[PDB]
RNA sequence: CUUUAAUGUUUGAUGUUCUAACGUUGACCCGUAAUCCGGGUUGCGGACAGUGUCUGGUGGGUAGUUUGACUGGGGCGGUCUCCUCCUAAAGAGUAACGGAGGAGCACGAAGGUUGGCUAAUCCUGGUCGGACAUCAGGAGGUUAGUGCAAUGGCAUAAGCCAGCUUGACUGCGAGCGUGACGGCGCGAGCAGGUGCGAAAGCAGGUCAUAGUGAUCCGGUGGUUCUGAAUGGAAGGGCCAUC
RNA sequence: GUUUAUUAAAAACACAGCACUGUGCAAACACGAAAGUGGACGUAUACGGUGUGACGCCUGCCCGGUGCCGGGAGGUUAAU
RNA sequence: UUUUGUAUAAUGGGUCAGCGACUUAUAUUCUGUAGCAAGGUUAACCGAAUAGGGGAGCCGAAGGGAAACCGAGUCUUAACU
């Protein structure tokens, strides 16, 4: 149990996230994928917040 | 005197047109990042009670 | 709120329709504020809608009876 | 927070550890104490007892011993 | 006479839920679209004409037909297809 | 403005003195022919003590209760949810304190695709170097491998390598399977956007089956859906999540 | 000496004696929403509680735990 | 009577006579029956008081949605084949 929970916050300036786990020993750095956004209907960036 | 109705239950079961009760699915709470979308998604619409589980609810809510 | 039938508009006066006026024919409660006509019944007559919120199935079938709608 | 040098803060920074460490001292022998109370044998039909297994349960804890590095910083002979 | 009575204990006795697999519709039955045909493990049966296979290697009917059992291929594994009659 | 020091000013603390609140189960007087009580002088304490409200601590002194089940009687021991095999009698299911083992995770790659590739083991020759390191060719043919138990599966690999990537998408979903229900699972296809590929196509997590917790209550973000005269708001609801 | 009236009279309880401890008097303590009573018309050679139990010889070590007593520096800490 | 199972050596009853245990308010659903019928029916109350008035109300003919709201449709969804 070292996976924590972390939210992927949208770029679009909607508040709408994805959420998952991650290492973060071994993944320090922040995550970050281009993931769909059903608010805007577009395919844009989602970065790692709490 | 009239029947109390069961309080909790009016406050999950609504009944329908033809007389059957629609509630609301378990399991769409918390504890959410396990769950796949597909399972989530599926849980949001409301589901109508079986028929095994009618008698149970229609002696819960006489009055509706 | 409540619901209006479109055979209760020939039960309730000479053909002026109201919240006032449907209250004194007993078609709806007395402590309602809205009323909604829906297409229910059948009109026959020329029946005028004062103030309430027809719906288009109901709004037709007043027109079609010869009646009117206001506000 | 403290008031005072950096002597005394010294002083009570070595009262605080060392308290701290005679205090690890005595929970590690009440739970040696109470695991040979565990270990034993009912007796009878009678107690033993719940409250004191959730007590010692309880006493089975974790406490932060200090990182301090100290004397290992390994220089390879040459 | 405190010696009557004896006891002792077990290790084992745990079991898991069983998962029904098997055939659901055999060979000859009809079935609409989407019918389960078999509940597998690995790929016992291999899907054929018309039929799919899922994530948990579940064979399901694809079109509308007569489910159909053969046993082609290079390497004799039994396929599922299905006729659409 | 910056530091500083003085008389004032407020306030706060601590201390000493005082008497007037208050105490007096000190003395005397009167009610009164009464060691009760009250009143009056006086002595002594004195803003302490004591009481009221609020509050921290202590509090089996007292009170109300709790203190599981299975069980080849009960206690003791063991177990209690989930996955794999056998028992299980060639569909499903199937018990015992029956026989064996595992789980309470991992992974932004170990996911998606597009290309490519094929093991274990042994034999022969080869510098340190052998029982076994790397090399070459021969047998062999998956006895290998799979993130972790066991079973089933895997060469078109599901196994191993590399480039590009985020489909580990959003809304749904014909139809099924499995449950007493709660629920759980499989799913073509549709719409919107996307990745890889020249394309056909594949992708809604991982070879599959464990890796989990209803509801209530509450937290966070969004949404004028609601908003107890009205406009807001608070609080609710809905969506996502803890 | 006492005791389980009605299955237990005892090694049990008590006891004189001993020790520890509390208590300065409006005493501690107890009964009592309180007033007030007992303690006691007594005053530390007195009263209460606890343990031990004539007498003789004695009563060893441990204050880490639990309790009690003392301390006030520092830390944590309520209502306000 | 209780049981897997009782002549059971399991329970109860000495025997007679008398008494002795599924009721009654309301409320709700279903069935039969009766009356009216897209209508049915009043309660308290007034009343020369089983009549007659009284329609306050209640249920029904419309549902969907958490809701606003829409309405023979509605909700979901950017939209639904
Ligand atoms: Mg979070
Ligand atoms: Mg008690
Ligand atoms: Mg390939
Ligand atoms: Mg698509
Ligand atoms: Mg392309
Ligand atoms: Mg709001
Ligand atoms: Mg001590
Ligand atoms: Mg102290
Ligand atoms: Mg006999
Ligand atoms: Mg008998
Ligand atoms: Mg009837």
């Amino acid at each position: 149990g070292i996976r924590e929970k972390i939210k992927l916050v949208s770029s679009a300036g909607t508040g709408h996230f994805y959420t998952t786990t991650k290492n973060k020993r071994t993944k320090p750095e922040k995550l970050e994928l281009k993931k769909f956004d059903p608010v805007v209907r577009q395919h844009v960036i989602y970065k790692e917040a709490k | 005197p009239k029947i109390k109705t069961v309080r909790g239950a009016a406050k999950r079961f609504k009944k329908t047109g033809k007389g059957g009760f629609k509630h609301k699915h378990a399991n769409l709470r918390h504890i959410l990042t396990k769950k796949a979308t597909k399972r989530k998604r599926h849980l949001r619409p409301k589901a109508m009670v079986s028929k095994g589980d009618l008698g149970l609810v229609i002696a819960c809510l006489p009055y509706a | 709120t409540a619901e209006i039938r479109l055979s209760d508009l020939a039960k309730v006066e000479g053909g002026v329709v109201d919240l006032n006026t449907l209250k004194a024919a007993n078609i709806i409660g007395i402590q309602i504020e809205f009323a909604k006509v829906i297409l229910a019944g059948e009109v026959t007559t020329p029946v005028t809608v004062r103030g309430l919120r027809v719906t288009k199935g109901a709004r037709a079938a007043i027109e079609a009876a010869g009646g009117k709608i206001e506000e | 927070p403290w008031e005072g040098n950096y002597s005394s803060w010294l002083e009570q920074k070595d009262q605080r550890l060392a308290q701290e460490a005679s205090q690890e001292a005595a929970r590690r022998k009440s739970i040696e104490k109470e695991l040979e109370w565990v270990r034993q044998g009912t007796k009878g039909r009678q107690s033993k007892g719940k409250a004191r297994l959730a007590r010692f349960e309880e006493l089975n804890s974790t406490e932060y011993q200090k990182r301090n590095e100290t004397n290992e910083l390994f220089i390879p002979p040459g | 006479m405190a010696h009557k009575k004896a006891g002792g204990s077990t290790r084992n006795g745990r079991d898991s839920e069983a998962k029904r697999l098997g055939v659901k519709r055999f060979g000859g039955e009809s079935v609409l679209a989407g019918s389960i045909i078999v509940r597998q493990r690995g790929t016992k049966f291999h899907a054929g004409a018309n039929v799919g296979c899922g994530r948990d290697h579940t064979l399901f009917a694809k079109a509308d037909g007569k489910v159909k059992f053969e046993v082609k291929g290079p390497k004799n594994r039994k396929f599922i297809s299905i006729e659409a009659e």
